[PDB]
RNA sequence: UUAGUUGGGCACUCUAAAGUGACUGCCGGUGCAAGCCGGAGGAAGGUGGGGAUGACGUCAAAUCAUCAUGCCCCUUAUGACCUGGGCUACACACGUGCUACAAUGGAUGGUACAAAGGGUCGCGAAGCCGCGAGGUGGAGCCAAUCCCAUAAAACCAUUCUCAGUUCGGAUUGUAGGCUGCAACUCGCCUACAUGAAGCCGGAAUCGCUAGUAAUCGUGGAUCAGCAUGCCACGGUGAAUACGU
RNA sequence: GCGAAGAACCUUACCAGGUCUUGACAUCCUUUGACCACUCUGGAGACAGAGCUUUCCCGGGACAAAGUGACAGGUGGU
């Protein structure tokens, strides 16, 4: 419908944020710039409204190629042979925080006991 | 505690409705010292009760409370056996304590929408011996009457 | 399962010492139907006159085992400390069973 | 035009009674605006309720310190003392109702080694 | 037209000289306003008691400073030089305007 | 300097790299300045960086510019538990 | 290495950000009050003897 | 008057010096006395509330690393200087805390009420710039005068509709700000995006008797910068104690 | 969430490399007596090579150097 399917019963300011690259604030910007009010259900949208929305959205980065762009950034910094690249290989906290305790949303669940 | 009985703290009667138990109910729905939230969610309840039913809110509250306050209650202790659930008569004061505790411990779990309603249709259910708190009192009475020999 | 925190003051913790402590303390599991998960704590000190002191603490569910012993040899102190601990076990078990 | 001074917690109110209608004014503001909530209004009226003198005086008050509840108690004490000031006869009714005693309850000191005034840190026995 | 500020670590020593100033002023015919006790300033120092361990045991010391204030509105040179050549015990601080 | 005042490089290393501008290019630059950022002028050269106990070699490629030298010279030795 | 540390500390360092503070009676680096330039031990033992003006035990 | 501002007054709060005041003192009962219970007057009644205060001694308890000292040891090094790293590692285990698991809530806009503190190699306002962290500027101030600093919960409106979501915020990519000669190992903060576990937590276990527990903020020491830690301050503010 | 009322360098006491030897720190003898600073070159820096002065202050003192010696120096141990 707008690059990817969106919920029907939710307001468009809350529905547009289902795209990989649109959040609470840039959706507000798109809605304000186009002209639609942020309290209209998406099932009540006219065809001209969505038509106007689509190219405004497609001008800025879209859910599709952002994946590959960020992935190639990670690949660049991991093929160079830097500290962040070694962390990305090994799967450890890239930002400089401790790892004696609490590196769990990276290392995974608490593994089998030694 | 160990030296002797200790005097209670008298509860100043609330405004608007001018009762005692209403303030002790407001003090029970309190969380983290937030007096205003409990006050609002109780006054809204006693107003919608009149809007829905057509009677004085305090009459519905009283005739729903009179069905929840238990009389007998099982206490695990010595005398008549080492913790054999001897049934005992709750004192006059302990009644309203248990009544409000059961009224609020179950009005938190009814589960439709905002609690500003969940407390009202529990008073309506208690006004005619139905719900969950009344079930709690009946269950406690059954268990108390089960041990009719250990007294 | 038992978890041992072994500390050695004025001495270095050597693997045979660890194994001896592990087995001697593990012989304590026979007093329960269910093996607990409490943290056993052991401390080892040696003085200048060849005298050794060993302190053991075990926080059971509803019991606290503490035992310290000094003797001419470290291993003898370990054996006597085990005897002390089983003594507390029997005392507590008899008391709680009597208070049935 | 008769003075009175009330204190509670960390709040001080200077109350003065004038014969008149009964309009209530707090710090150049109306009694329904400064303290909006309905039930935080009957506290001031109790000294004027324990005796039937509801519409016999207008109050002029100047208050500072504490939160909205504490200065309500302060202004209550102040208006009661002012009522005794106008008439040296109303003492039995109010002293009987316990409406003259100042609240000796104050926030309590903190203590080193404790997380609050009496709360102690957690400890373990397992 | 002159304002005098007196501050010291002890009120007992302070107030003697504080008054000594007002008598030595008004004896030579000066219109003077009496001392006005300004708020004291007290500060707290908490230090661990032990040498190595035991953070839970501490000791607290305090240092509190007292202040006064004197005004003269219509002085004469005799009051000026009388106050100026008068000498106060060490332990007070006088800041003549 | 992570502001807009400008980049940061120690003069005792900038001097060496810009004096190594000749076609010889056979002067491996030994350094202790791990904190110096990599300039586009570094492209081509080869720099040994001290990592605590030895000078490890780094070959300054195109996409390595902008970072800090100490990134490519790890200071901890980890193999596994 | 103690008596050399005081001598280094009183010298002028290469850059300002390398300066630091030690107690003056004893050479203790940690927990030194800049009001007195004393540590937490040369303060306790020496305020008891009444050698710091103004400072007394607090009981409030 | 832009309004305690301006002239004017210390009447009321307020600051702080000296006093009064509470001592079972009086009354009724009891006992024979110490004392016990009840009542009166009073702001306060039974050491009013809270601090400081820690007997002889026990654990050869802790500190030769705050300091001092006996004996031993090294003295072209076990003494001294410089740069870079390390104390910040990571298959795991234990202790103390912070934030959540939502509707007594989330989000948006309006608006009111504090106590205690710090400031001259220092605090740093108005004004303009920037969505924001912040930049430019320089007013006043050696401070009951000026600044940090229009407290947040609370209250009134609108919206969301019981979902792993308009809950939660981890983790990560990009672009910036401040301090510092320097921010990769290794700082704090901001903007866009990403969006994890988590739906009240087994056996067990801790804290608290009234302005306490709970909850919400504020200040300070260390400090160029860095606290969910430590020490203090107030706002709202409960339940229960039959009994050993 | 203990010494630590606050580890990027310093703190720092640990490791790698480069360095010194009456010495980084004090009493003490000889003499020059202000050495000190500061500018440039070389080095990661400690440090070397030059240049400018040294008006020491009033025989005494403050500090320094040069070799000079008895000596210091240890966050080494219990
Ligand atoms: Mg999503
Ligand atoms: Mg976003
Ligand atoms: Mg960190
Ligand atoms: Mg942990
Ligand atoms: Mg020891
Ligand atoms: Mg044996
Ligand atoms: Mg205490
Ligand atoms: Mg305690
Ligand atoms: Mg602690
Ligand atoms: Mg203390
Ligand atoms: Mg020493
Ligand atoms: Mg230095
Ligand atoms: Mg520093
Ligand atoms: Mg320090
Ligand atoms: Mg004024
Ligand atoms: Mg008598
Ligand atoms: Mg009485
Ligand atoms: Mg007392
Ligand atoms: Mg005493
Ligand atoms: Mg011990
Ligand atoms: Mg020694
Ligand atoms: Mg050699
Ligand atoms: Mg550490
Ligand atoms: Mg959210
Ligand atoms: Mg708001
Ligand atoms: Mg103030
Ligand atoms: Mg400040
Ligand atoms: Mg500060
Ligand atoms: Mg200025
Ligand atoms: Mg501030
Ligand atoms: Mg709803
Ligand atoms: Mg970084
Ligand atoms: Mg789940
Ligand atoms: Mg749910
Ligand atoms: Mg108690
Ligand atoms: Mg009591
Ligand atoms: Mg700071
Ligand atoms: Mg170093
Ligand atoms: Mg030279
Ligand atoms: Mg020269
Ligand atoms: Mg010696
Ligand atoms: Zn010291």
């Amino acid at each position: 419908i707008a690059g990817v399917d969106v919920p029907r019963e939710k307001r468009i300011v809350i529905s547009l944020t289902y795209i990989y690259g649109i959040g609470k604030q840039t959706a507000k910007e798109v809605l304000a710039e186009a002209g639609v009010s942020e309290d209209t259900r998406t099932r009540d949208l006219t065809e001209e409204e969505l038509g106007k929305i689509r190219e405004i959205l497609d001008r800025i980065k879209v859910e599709g190629d952002l994946r590959r762009e960020v992935n190639l950034n990670i690949k660049r910094l991991i093929e160079i042979g830097s500290y962040r690249g070694m962390r990305h290989r090994r799967g450890l906290p890239v930002r400089g925080q401790n790892t004696k305790n609490n590196a769990r949303t990276r290392k995974g669940p608490s593994k089998t006991v030694a | 505690p160990r030296k002797g009985p200790v005097a209670k703290r008298d509860v100043l009667p609330d405004p608007i409705y001018n009762s005692k138990l209403v303030t002790r109910l407001i003090n029970k729905m309190m969380v983290d010292g937030k007096r205003g939230k409990s006050q609002a969610i109780l006054y809204s309840a006693f107003d919608i009760i009149a809007q829905e039913t057509g009677k004085d809110p305090m009459e519905v509250f009283e005739q729903a409370m009179k069905n929840i306050m238990p009389l007998l209650e099982v206490k695990a202790r010595r005398v008549g056996g080492a913790n054999y659930q001897v049934p005992i008569e709750v004192r006059a004061d302990r009644r309203s304590t248990l009544g409000l505790r059961w009224l609020v411990n179950y009005a938190r779990l009814r589960g439709e929408k905002t609690m500003e309603v969940r407390v009202a249709r529990e008073i309506m259910d208690a006004a005619n011996n139905t719900g969950a708190s009344v079930k709690k009192r009946e269950d406690t009475h059954k268990m108390a009457d089960a041990n009719r020999a250990f007294a | 399962m038992l978890k041992y925190n072994i500390r050695g003051e004025n001495i270095e913790v050597t693997e045979p010492i660890r194994d001896y402590v592990e087995k001697k303390i593990d012989k304590l599991e026979r007093y329960f139907t269910e093996t607990p998960d409490a943290n056993v704590h052991v401390n080892l000190k040696v003085y200048s006159d060849k005298n050794a002191k060993v302190e053991v603490t075990i926080p059971l569910p509803n019991l606290v085992l503490r035992a310290e012993e000094t003797s001419g040899d470290l291993y003898a102190s370990i054996d006597l400390i085990v005897d002390k601990l089983e003594r507390q076990i029997r005392k507590h078990k008899t008391k709680v069973n009597r208070k049935f | 035009q008769y003075y009175g001074t009330g204190r509670r917690k960390s709040s001080v109110a200077r109350v003065r009674l004038v014969p008149g209608d009964g309009k209530i004014v707090i710090n150049n503001r109306d009694w329904e605006d400064y303290i909006p909530f309905a039930a935080l209004r009957e506290v001031i009226k109790q000294p004027l309720v324990a005796t039937e003198t509801l519409g016999n005086y207008d109050v002029l008050v100047n208050v500072h310190g504490g939160g909205y509840t504490g200065q309500a108690g302060a202004i209550r004490h102040g208006v009661a003392r002012a009522l005794l000031q106008v008439a040296p006869e109303y003492r039995p009714a109010l002293k009987s109702a316990g409406l003259l005693t100042r609240d000796p309850r104050m926030k309590e000191r903190k203590k080193y080694g404790l997380k609050g005034a009496r709360r102690a840190p957690q400890f373990s026995k397992r | 037209k002159i304002r005098i500020r007196l501050k010291a670590y002890d009120h007992r020593i302070l107030d003697q000289s504080a008054e000594k100033i007002v008598e030595t002023a008004k004896r030579s015919g000066a219109s003077v306003s009496g001392p006005i006790p300004l708020p004291t300033e007290k500060s707290i120092y908490t230090v661990l008691r032990a040498v190595h361990k035991y953070k839970d045991s501490r000791e607290q010391f305090e240092m509190r400073t007292h202040k006064r204030l004197i005004d003269i509105v219509n002085p004469t040179p005799q009051t000026v030089d009388s106050l100026m050549r008068l000498d106060l015990p060490s332990g007070v601080d006088i800041e003549i305007k | 300097r992570s502001l807009k005042k400008g980049p940061f490089v120690d003069d005792h290393l900038m001097k060496k790299v810009e004096a190594a501008a000749e076609s010889e290019k056979k002067q491996v630059i030994k350094t202790w300045s791990r904190r110096s950022t990599i300039f586009p002028t570094f492209v081509g050269q080869t720099i040994a960086v001290y990592d605590g106990r030895k000078h490890v070699p780094v070959y300054v490629q195109e996409d390595m510019v902008g970072h800090k030298l100490g990134e490519f010279a790890p200071t901890r030795t980890y193999r596994g538990h | 290495a103690k008596k050399s540390m005081i001598a280094k500390q009183k010298r002028t360092p290469k850059y300002a950000v390398q300066a630091y503070t030690r107690c003056e009676r004893c050479g203790r680096p940690h927990s030194v009050i800049r009001k007195f330039k004393l540590c937490r031990i040369c303060f306790r033992e020496l305020a008891y003897k009444g050698q710091i003006p103004g400072v007394k035990k607090a009981s409030w």
